[PDB]
């Protein structure tokens, strides 16, 4: 999930250890949720869509 | 270029957004093919293989092409109507908008 | 037009003596003070109403009027908020406030129309339910407990 | 920032996850830290493909 | 002592959670049991977990860290409110005053140009 920070905010320009992104908070999900299941993992994404019939792609975490 | 860059810091304006994802996705698996040939020092693509001839340091270069991967996701490639919402949504002051 | 006749009345319960001993609202400390506990008792095999208000009825006096409980088979967590938990002279007690009786001032509630009213809306089973919440935490809890 | 810690006590108990299922597979080799992948850095590594990890057709775990 | 436990997976430190809480049991029953949680569903499940082997779950609370430590500076030191006066709530009011006060301060002019324009107090906000 895409946040874009505000733009004149000061942490995003010189980050630190303990800075906390959207980006980096869902890229981290994806390994705890790798983690988590101890039988089965379900992964689901759409390969082309339904509509004009075109190619999609998953995530670059997928 | 006078420097090396960061997938973040390339545009990429393509007016049609089907074609923005396919570009991303393409970008994505030549990312990635062209890393792998440096690591194996040889390809079996002409493109890829000039490449590899213009390239000094191979270790280097694929551990660049490594973090220009991983940086895929944020990778910017918009519309002409994609970018404006972005850009005038970054700095609010100098435009004047909520 | 509220307040001057909600700050007396609320004095009223606050004073108010309960029970044999006498305690008062006011005299609990902050101490020995719990507010809106929420509890989390599980149950083991399917909970079978039949099987349930059989066992309810024998020892409760209370259980006999009415029909018995009408429920589906539940196996699970059980949920409830109590509304005050407090222990005076080291013994505990169990507290929950009911408001309702849209009709009622004068001395319709009484000793038999209260409990009346408890076999109504089947508070029977809620405060069962509630000791054997707090009969397991005071177990699990204290050291060396006795019901 | 926890290893940071002067005063800090840490101690670790991991439970050894034996790799049968791809899932297991991969929860092994991140909990181990160790990678998996063949590169192929040389055409004696890039031809056999034996010295992977066997998968079997049956697994529905990933 | 600060002590952290490290473990592959959640299960392994419910479980030692559940080994400190039954070899020592606190004196005092009222006292709540302090556990920090970042969401309500990882609170929920640790209560379903705790109640299903002591048998019950009751008086624990579940605050964020940012609530219990405050709580903490209240009992700590003394003088501190129970709630701050600054707020993301409480500083945008405060802050819709002093902006149009704050303005032509020779360096909040470039702010004062996204203002200035015309608003219904609406940009203000």
């Amino acid at each position: 999930r895409q946040l874009a920070p505000l733009g004149f905010d000061l942490m995003s320009q010189k980050p630190k250890r303990g800075d906390r992104s959207r980006r980096d908070d869902d890229r981290y999900l994806f390994l705890e949720a790798l983690i988590s299941a101890q039988q089965k993992l379900y992964i689901s994404y759409i390969g082309r869509s339904i509509q004009d019939n075109s190619e999609r792609f998953p995530s670059v975490l997928v | 270029f006078p420097r090396p860059l960061t997938v973040e810091e390339l545009l990429v304006v393509t007016f049609t957004e089907a074609a923005t994802a396919e570009l991303r996705g393409r970008i994505r698996s030549n990312i990635h093919e062209l890393r792998i040939a440096c690591l194996r020092e040889t390809t079996d693509n002409p493109l890829y293989e000039r490449l590899l001839e213009e390239i000094d340091d191979k270790a280097q270069a694929a551990q660049w092409l490594l973090l220009a991967e991983r940086q895929m996701d944020e990778a910017a490639v918009f519309t002409i109507h994609g970018f404006c919402q972005r850009m005038l949504n970054l700095n609010a002051f100098e435009s004047g908008m909520l | 037009q509220w307040e001057p006749v909600l700050t007396e009345w609320i004095t009223a319960v606050l004073q108010a003596p309960l029970n044999e001993t006498g305690v008062s609202l006011s005299q609990l400390s902050a101490r020995n003070k719990q507010v809106e506990m929420e509890f989390y008792l599980p149950i083991s095999e399917p909970l079978i109403a039949s099987q349930l208000d059989t066992l309810i009825r024998q020892f409760d006096p209370l259980s006999a009027g009415c029909p018995p409980l009408e429920f589906m088979q539940v196996r699970g967590m059980l949920k409830g908020f109590i509304d005050l938990v407090f222990r005076h002279e080291g013994r505990y007690y169990l507290l929950d406030y009911k408001s309702n009786w849209l009709g009622e001032d004068s001395s319709a509630y009484t000793q038999q129309a209260m409990a009346a009213a408890m076999q109504a809306h089947r508070y029977d089973l809620q405060y069962q339910l509630y000791t054997l919440a707090l009969h397991r935490y005071l177990r699990h809890r204290i050291a060396d407990y006795d019901y | 920032l926890l290893s940071d810690l002067e005063s800090s006590q840490e101690l670790d108990a991991f439970v050894d996850v034996t790799p049968d299922n791809l899932l297991h597979n991969i929860q092994s080799d991140i909990l181990e830290l160790e990678n998996r992948a063949v590169a192929g850095v040389n055409i004696e590594e890039f031809s056999r493909s034996d010295n992977k990890r066997p998968l079997d057709p049956l697994d529905s775990s990933i | 002592m600060l002590r952290v436990y490290h473990s592959n997976r959640l299960d392994v430190l419910e479980a030692l959670m559940e080994f400190i809480v039954e070899r020592e049991r606190l004196d005092d029953p009222f006292e709540p049991e302090m556990i920090l949680v970042q969401s309500t569903g990882m609170a929920q499940w640790l209560q379903m977990t705790l109640s299903q082997k002591f048998g019950i779950a009751a008086n624990i609370d579940f605050p964020l860290p940012a609530s219990f430590i405050w709580d903490m500076f209240v009992r700590v030191l003394p003088e501190i409110p129970k709630e701050s006066a600054f707020n993301k709530q409480s500083m945008s009011w405060k802050l819709m005053t002093l902006l149009p006060q704050l303005l032509e301060r020779e360096d909040f002019t470039l702010l004062r140009h996204y203002l200035t324009d015309d608003s219904d107090k609406r940009k203000l906000f």
